[PDB]
């Protein structure tokens, strides 16, 4: 009603948040024991190489 | 020709038939052809995948 008392708002809202991150290793090795005498898979007579093994 | 011995008759011809073959597959050139020396065959299959990476 007119004249007589008023009213008012509210004050908005707000909020903040952090976090982590995982951390992912992932490593491999060769040695000589691994490619001495083997053949070459799929050939009749060559022998194994290392750059085949490490692709 | 003669029929019996006495008579003669009308020689029509000769009539042949065979059998029916299929050639369905050898149309498709769906196969390889190689010649070798001895009754032996060899074949060799590599298989490779991935794996899972945990985190650390």
């Amino acid at each position: 009603q007119r004249g007589g008392v008023r009213q008012h708002l509210a004050n908005d809202r707000k909020k903040i948040v952090n976090l982590n991150i995982p951390f992912f290793p992932l490593d491999r090795s060769i040695d000589r024991a691994d490619i001495q005498n083997f053949r070459e898979f799929g050939t009749e007579n060559a022998p194994a190489t290392v750059d085949a093994e490490v692709q | 020709m003669q029929n019996g011995d006495f008579q003669i008759l009308d020689y029509t011809g000769l009539i042949s038939t065979m059998p029916r073959v299929d050639t369905l597959l050898q149309s498709m050139n769906l196969f390889t052809e190689h010649f070798g020396r001895t009754t032996v065959a060899r074949i060799e299959r590599l298989d490779d995948g991935a794996g899972d990476i945990k985190a650390v």
